RNA sequence: CUGACUGGGGCCUGUAGAGCACUGAUAGGGCUAGGGGGCCCACCAGCCUACCAAACCCUGUCAAACUCCGAAGGGUCCCAGGUGGAGCCUGGGAGUGAGGGCGCGAGCGAUAACGUCCGCGUCCGAGCGCGGGAACAACCGAGACCGCCAGCUAAGGCCCCCAAGUCUGGGCUAAGUGGUAAAGGAUGUGGCGCCGCGAAGACAGCCAGGAGGUUGGCUUAGAAGCAGCCAUCCUUUAAAGAGUGCGUAAUAGCUCACUGGUCGAGUGGCGCCGCGCCGAAAAUGAUCGGGGCUUAAGCCCAGCGCCGAAGCUGCGGGUCUGGG
RNA sequence: CGCCUCCUAAAAGGUAACGGAGGCGCCCAAAGGUCCCCUCAGGCGGGACGGAAAUCCGCCGGAGAGCGCAAGGGUAGAAGG
RNA sequence: CGAUCAACGGAUAAAAGUUACCCCGGGGAUAACAGGCUGAUCUCCCCCGAGCGUCCACAGCGGCGGGGAGGUUUGGCACCUCGAUGUCGGCUCGUCGCAUCCUGGGGCUGAAGAAGGUCCCAAGGGUUGGGCUGUUCGCCCAUUAAAGCGGCACGCGAGCUG
RNA sequence: UCCCCCGUGCCCAUAGCGGCGUGGAACCACCCGUUCCCAUUCCGAACACGGAAGUGAAACGCGCCAGCGCCGAUGGUACUGGGCGGGCGACCGCCUGGGAGAGUAGGUCGGUGCGGGGGA
């Protein structure tokens, strides 16, 4: 009697870290995530695992664009 | 459904607009040539050249030259010097190589 | 009798009991049904003690419709051993049931038989049941 | 027959308040109008019990009119098998789809040979004028044999009423009895062990 | 106007954040009475805590 | 003044519930490749299947590792209330790193454990201080600075033990049920509802009638209503199933079902609700805490009053903190 | 016994058990950068050898295919070719 | 650049066993006895009525399933006791339960009688001697009205045995 | 400022599929050619150039139709923050606030910004 189960990884605290409205600046990380499950927006980078982060100093946005998925925005100052 | 033809627009458009340069939009007929140098962030056209407007001639290739001279005229007059260009489905060749050299000698900056 | 031919996972986590069902509780099939009044873990075994019976009433002739499914794999550990090293073997197999779900259904037989054979099948089940008839409830479901 | 049935409106009442006194809470619309009405429980009961959805029921509303309604939806609750609320649709001189009673006229061969009717469709669904509402439809299931079957497009329809389902639909079938003399073959019958759908480097 | 709240009943046993909610109240003892303004800020709390206490309206 | 908590506003989420569009599961039917089997054949094609059954379709479902949907809530930021043994910053000193009960949400276990393992909350821990719960850390009430032969309440109580109602009005229970239990069983009792059948005289009783075909068959070895089923056909009838059981070795042998006379008003069957009855066997002497309780001193509904703590008030005092 | 993916996990993050299921300890000189171009699986119909399935033509087909390897997220307006 | 330092925050550059010859410090934070909680397992009692019983479900029986009771079994858990709760069996001495082995009373019987079976009431009393084995249990011999089953720390070692 | 068309966006299917009709003056397309720039793992199909005889057949645009697709109330219910009860339990109810999914009625064969070209 055993088990051959056991094992699990770390978690890797993953989601949105700045919700709309929020003042940012710039290089704040704004969502960590797997692939694309918010798109770069208007002012907004994305690194090499999806991370989207901010580019300028400023605020920022949600926009639902339907079947073109859902967007971060920082909006200047 | 798409096409390549609608797929290869969105492709080079896409990338285009990232950038975040007033875009100089071509069209291409069978028979003329457009371009309309567009603001995507308002969603506005703000200034405007075509071989049909302008009522040119013959070779293509050279129409194409001529508009891209007007277009560029008529946007320097409007404070309008850095732009990106959208060839759209077009392969950057021909008319619209010639569009854009034309723009190009007119001063515009791309 | 009635289990799985094949499955994502061999063992489920319990869950609970809770509520009225979520469905499957107007006679859809034949004239007379069987309906749960309270809730429980029915087993595969149970279920085909009901039918059985059921068609042992009626000889030859009826229908019977078994409308509940048991595709919950139910767990033990072997006799006698302590808590601990992992979960236990699948022993058998149950359809969860809560208060409102018709289980069973019979058409092609006369009133009288209709209820002596639920009643006896109900004989079977672990829990309390009702026998119900056909209504025009039903039929505006 | 038509049957009536008084009704009246409500306001704010709390559905349960309605029902604790024997009211049953229900709406009445169509594309012109919607109100919030009850019923009397035992007096709609004993309507609904012949009408169902099948006939038409006119509501005798205390401001005087009387509207000629069908009973479109009537949720049940599920603990109890006692309805909650009905709905009341207003028919107006449209045609309207609806559920027409199937009539299953006369005793199948496969039934002689011991079989046994399995009546699917109860009723049928069908775009009618009000004006022409059938009591049934009558179709012959003598010719059915353990085990054939009958569809709507074997259904013969009265006039003005046009079939709203498609024809492939079965409505009827007839299927071999319960037989005692199944169950040994039945209870001796040995099931392989269910198979686990692989995971990983298997699939 | 005014709302006079009363502590009523003994928050012992409830939530910390029913606790909370008293102490934005001013509610430090049973039977003690709070006259407050009625805004919007003061009355979610006091509507937190509603099964603790007595409310009645004044001025 | 930034805090807990709260108000408004934006953004994030995939649970409860639900659904079946995906991944899988799924009963039945339809349609229909693929086999099994039976006709007919090896000249290779046919035909029929109450056989197993793919995909598809319809009805109807199932899921922690399914989701076309999807709350309540939760998190976070902005403005605002919030002056609190709040918050933030630098530093000194710790202790703790065996928890535990309970409620809710799960897993594990057996829809076991005073079980186990997480989550949110609580209390005990440290409130084994106080009231209630017979007694009893964690259930209910409530946060004990000191004093009072004063007052009001909390939970729980108000027949005696034992402070306060043998208080008022409506109802049920007859089991000491109350004062430990299930499937299931039952002319318990009260109350609603729905069907039959009846003064074209029902039910009970005092009284008759129950009949031919016909000891019918797929039927064996007896099978004449009364041993399997795939039979319910009729005549005479005022009635009478090719039969509800008792009966035979098979009959024959009796009643019911069902019709006639006497009375002369109800009668038979289903279901639901409240409260009870059985099911109910364990070990030193019993017992609801006890005595005792029956239009209650039990249960349900609606009241008024009182009693009741270390809670709250009054009076006096102490200490610290803030304010004069 | 470290690491990854899913579930448990109670719709933020986190969250245990000798709870339920799987994977890693590599690889790629292109399987990397950029420019340009292209679009799948599958179903039906058609076509020598040729078949359920090789390659070809037609129509349907938003993504169920692909993305080196587990799983999940992502993705053709490409991350695929 | 040299790590399966993989016990993967990696004690040394370098390391296995045994102790019934054992020892100390601790722990009821943790097992074995007993108790406790639980009752899966165990024992007993019911519901259902397929079927058996020539005929006939229910004299005697009860497929497949379903509900419980008890707390004598084997366990689960780890709650008092590891600054000690002596642990099997026997002897002695009882005492209690009743699901009764006998004796008394009774219903049904597929009860002619006698003798049985089965259930119900009943715990007053009774319930033998021997061979084997440490045995409890069990089998066996010879009898009997009968040769009951359980609880009491698997009753009883400041009562004995060992 | 209205009507058609050509570009290019926004809303992200009420915009889609299918059926029917319609448009060539203008514009757009197909079209005519492959000398030339450029091009086919073969192919002037595509991409590309030079053209202007033809045709709106294909494509596109614009209309119409609800078979499909998509959208979708109101009512009621599930569930639930908070507050209460009950059950030995599995579980069950009440108050207050919030409130689905399915389904029903019904809606939909798009709406709109900017700039060009043409017409009134
Ligand atoms: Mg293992
Ligand atoms: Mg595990
Ligand atoms: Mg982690
Ligand atoms: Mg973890
Ligand atoms: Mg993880
Ligand atoms: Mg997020
Ligand atoms: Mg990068
Ligand atoms: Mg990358
Ligand atoms: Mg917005
Ligand atoms: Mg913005
Ligand atoms: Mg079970
Ligand atoms: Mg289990
Ligand atoms: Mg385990
Ligand atoms: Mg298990
Ligand atoms: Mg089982
Ligand atoms: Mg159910
Ligand atoms: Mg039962
Ligand atoms: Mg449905
Ligand atoms: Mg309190
Ligand atoms: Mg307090
Ligand atoms: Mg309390
Ligand atoms: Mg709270
Ligand atoms: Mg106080
Ligand atoms: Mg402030
Ligand atoms: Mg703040
Ligand atoms: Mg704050
Ligand atoms: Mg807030
Ligand atoms: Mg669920
Ligand atoms: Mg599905
Ligand atoms: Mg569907
Ligand atoms: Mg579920
Ligand atoms: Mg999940
Ligand atoms: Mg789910
Ligand atoms: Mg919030
Ligand atoms: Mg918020
Ligand atoms: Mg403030
Ligand atoms: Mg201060
Ligand atoms: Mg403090
Ligand atoms: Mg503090
Ligand atoms: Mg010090
Ligand atoms: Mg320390
Ligand atoms: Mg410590
Ligand atoms: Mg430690
Ligand atoms: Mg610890
Ligand atoms: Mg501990
Ligand atoms: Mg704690
Ligand atoms: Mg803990
Ligand atoms: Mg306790
Ligand atoms: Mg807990
Ligand atoms: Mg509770
Ligand atoms: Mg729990
Ligand atoms: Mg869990
Ligand atoms: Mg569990
Ligand atoms: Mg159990
Ligand atoms: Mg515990
Ligand atoms: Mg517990
Ligand atoms: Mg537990
Ligand atoms: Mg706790
Ligand atoms: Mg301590
Ligand atoms: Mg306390
Ligand atoms: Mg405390
Ligand atoms: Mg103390
Ligand atoms: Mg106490
Ligand atoms: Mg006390
Ligand atoms: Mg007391
Ligand atoms: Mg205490
Ligand atoms: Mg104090
Ligand atoms: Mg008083
Ligand atoms: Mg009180
Ligand atoms: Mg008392
Ligand atoms: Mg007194
Ligand atoms: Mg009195
Ligand atoms: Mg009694
Ligand atoms: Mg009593
Ligand atoms: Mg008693
Ligand atoms: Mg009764
Ligand atoms: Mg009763
Ligand atoms: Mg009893
Ligand atoms: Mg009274
Ligand atoms: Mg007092
Ligand atoms: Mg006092
Ligand atoms: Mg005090
Ligand atoms: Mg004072
Ligand atoms: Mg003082
Ligand atoms: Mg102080
Ligand atoms: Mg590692
Ligand atoms: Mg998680
Ligand atoms: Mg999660
Ligand atoms: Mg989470
Ligand atoms: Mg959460
Ligand atoms: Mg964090
Ligand atoms: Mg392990
Ligand atoms: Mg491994
Ligand atoms: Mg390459
Ligand atoms: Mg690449
Ligand atoms: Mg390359
Ligand atoms: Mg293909
Ligand atoms: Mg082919
Ligand atoms: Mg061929
Ligand atoms: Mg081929
Ligand atoms: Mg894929
Ligand atoms: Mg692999
Ligand atoms: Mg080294
Ligand atoms: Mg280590
Ligand atoms: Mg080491
Ligand atoms: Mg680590
Ligand atoms: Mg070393
Ligand atoms: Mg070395
Ligand atoms: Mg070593
Ligand atoms: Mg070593
Ligand atoms: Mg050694
Ligand atoms: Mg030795
Ligand atoms: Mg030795
Ligand atoms: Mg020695
Ligand atoms: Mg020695
Ligand atoms: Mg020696
Ligand atoms: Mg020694
Ligand atoms: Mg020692
Ligand atoms: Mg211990
Ligand atoms: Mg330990
Ligand atoms: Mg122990
Ligand atoms: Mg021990
Ligand atoms: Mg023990
Ligand atoms: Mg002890
Ligand atoms: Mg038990
Ligand atoms: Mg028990
Ligand atoms: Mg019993
Ligand atoms: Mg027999
Ligand atoms: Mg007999
Ligand atoms: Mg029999
Ligand atoms: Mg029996
Ligand atoms: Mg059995
Ligand atoms: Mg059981
Ligand atoms: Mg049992
Ligand atoms: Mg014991
Ligand atoms: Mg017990
Ligand atoms: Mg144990
Ligand atoms: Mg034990
Ligand atoms: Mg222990
Ligand atoms: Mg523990
Ligand atoms: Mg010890
Ligand atoms: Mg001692
Ligand atoms: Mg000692
Ligand atoms: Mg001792
Ligand atoms: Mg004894
Ligand atoms: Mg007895
Ligand atoms: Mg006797
Ligand atoms: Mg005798
Ligand atoms: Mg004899
Ligand atoms: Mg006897
Ligand atoms: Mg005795
Ligand atoms: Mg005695
Ligand atoms: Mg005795
Ligand atoms: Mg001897
Ligand atoms: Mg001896
Ligand atoms: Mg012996
Ligand atoms: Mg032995
Ligand atoms: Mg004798
Ligand atoms: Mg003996
Ligand atoms: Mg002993
Ligand atoms: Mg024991
Ligand atoms: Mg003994
Ligand atoms: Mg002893
Ligand atoms: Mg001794
Ligand atoms: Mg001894
Ligand atoms: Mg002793
Ligand atoms: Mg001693
Ligand atoms: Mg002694
Ligand atoms: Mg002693
Ligand atoms: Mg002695
Ligand atoms: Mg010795
Ligand atoms: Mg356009
Ligand atoms: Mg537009
Ligand atoms: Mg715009
Ligand atoms: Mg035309
Ligand atoms: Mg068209
Ligand atoms: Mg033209
Ligand atoms: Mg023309
Ligand atoms: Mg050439
Ligand atoms: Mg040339
Ligand atoms: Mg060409
Ligand atoms: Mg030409
Ligand atoms: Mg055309
Ligand atoms: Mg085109
Ligand atoms: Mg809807
Ligand atoms: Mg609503
Ligand atoms: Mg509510
Ligand atoms: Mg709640
Ligand atoms: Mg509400
Ligand atoms: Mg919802
Ligand atoms: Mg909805
Ligand atoms: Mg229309
Ligand atoms: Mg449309
Ligand atoms: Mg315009």
């Amino acid at each position: 009697g055993s088990t051959r189960n056991g094992r699990d990884s770390q978690a890797k605290r993953l989601g949105v870290k700045r919700y709309e409205g929020q003042v940012v600046r710039a290089g704040n990380i704004l969502v960590r995530q797997r692939g694309t499950r918010f798109k770069p927006g208007k002012n907004v980078g994305m690194g090499r695992d999806f991370t989207l982060f901010a580019l300028v100093d400023g605020v920022v946005e949600f926009q639902d664009r339907g079947r073109l998925g859902r967007y971060v925005h920082v909006r200047p100052l | 459904r798409l096409t390549a033809y609608e797929r290869r627009k969105f492709r080079v458009r896409n990338r285009i607009k990232r950038t975040g340069r007033l875009r100089l939009s071509v069209f291409r007929s069978l028979k003329h040539i457009y371009a309309q140098i567009i603001d995507d962030e308002k969603g506005v056209t703000l200034v405007s050249a075509s071989s049909l407007a302008l009522k040119l001639k013959g070779n293509k290739t050279e129409v194409a030259r001529q508009v891209g001279r007007a277009l560029a005229e008529k946007a320097l007059a409007l404070g309008i010097k850095q732009v990106a260009f959208d060839r759209g489905p077009y392969k950057y060749h021909g008319r619209v190589k010639a569009l854009a050299e034309g723009a190009r000698e007119g001063g515009l900056e791309f | 009798m009635l289990m799985p031919r094949r499955m994502k996972y061999r063992k489920q986590q319990r869950g609970r009991l809770k509520g009225a069902t979520k469905g499957g509780d107007y006679v859809a099939f034949g004239d007379y049904g069987l309906v749960a009044l309270e809730p429980a873990w029915i087993t595969a075994q149970q279920i085909e003690a009901a039918r059985v019976a059921m068609v042992r009433h009626f000889r030859r002739g009826g229908k019977i419709f078994i409308r509940i499914f048991p595709d919950k794999p139910y767990t033990k550990k072997p006799l006698e051993v302590r808590m601990g090293k992992g979960k236990g073997n699948v022993e058998g197999y149950v359809a969860v049931v809560k208060p409102g779900r018709v289980m069973f259904e019979v058409a092609g037989v006369t009133e009288e038989q209709a209820m002596e054979a639920l009643r006896i099948a109900g004989h079977k089940l672990p829990i309390k049941t009702k026998i119900v008839r056909r209504d025009a409830y039903d039929e505006a479901q | 027959m038509e049957y009536r049935l008084k009704a009246y409106y409500r306001e704010g009442e709390k559905p349960s308040a309605l029902r604790r006194a024997g009211k049953l809470p229900g709406v009445m619309y169509n594309r012109h109008l919607n109100r919030k009405v009850y019923v009397d429980l035992v007096e709609f009961d004993k309507v609904f019990r012949q009408a169902s959805i099948h006939h038409v029921i006119v509501l005798e509303l205390p401001d005087g009119q009387s509207l000629p309604t069908l009973v479109r939806q009537v949720n049940l609750d599920k603990r109890r098998r006692r309805p909650e609320h009905v709905d009341f649709f207003v028919l107006s001189d449209e045609p309207v789809e609806m559920y027409v009673p199937l009539r299953f006229v006369g005793t199948p061969a496969g039934v002689r040979a011991g079989g046994v009717l399995q009546e699917i469709h109860r009723d049928i669904l069908v775009k009618v004028s009000p004006r022409n509402i059938p009591e049934f439809i009558e179709v012959d299931v003598s010719g059915l044999e353990i085990g054939d079957s009958l569809h709507a497009s074997d259904l013969k329809l009265p006039p003005g009423v046009e079939l709203a389902v498609s024809p492939e639909e079965t409505i009827a079938a007839v299927v071999p009895p319960e037989d005692v003399e199944k169950l040994a073959e039945e209870a001796a019958a040995e099931v392989a062990e269910p198979e686990v759908i692989k995971k990983g480097k298997e699939e | 106007p005014r709302l006079k709240v009363k502590l009523v009943k003994s928050p012992i046993g409830y939530p910390k954040d029913q606790k909370a909610a008293l102490k934005a109240l001013g509610l430090r003892r049973l039977q003690q009475e709070r006259v407050l303004e009625d805004t919007p800020a003061i009355r979610g709390n006091v509507e937190k805590v509603a099964h603790l206490v007595r409310v009645e309206v004044v001025e």
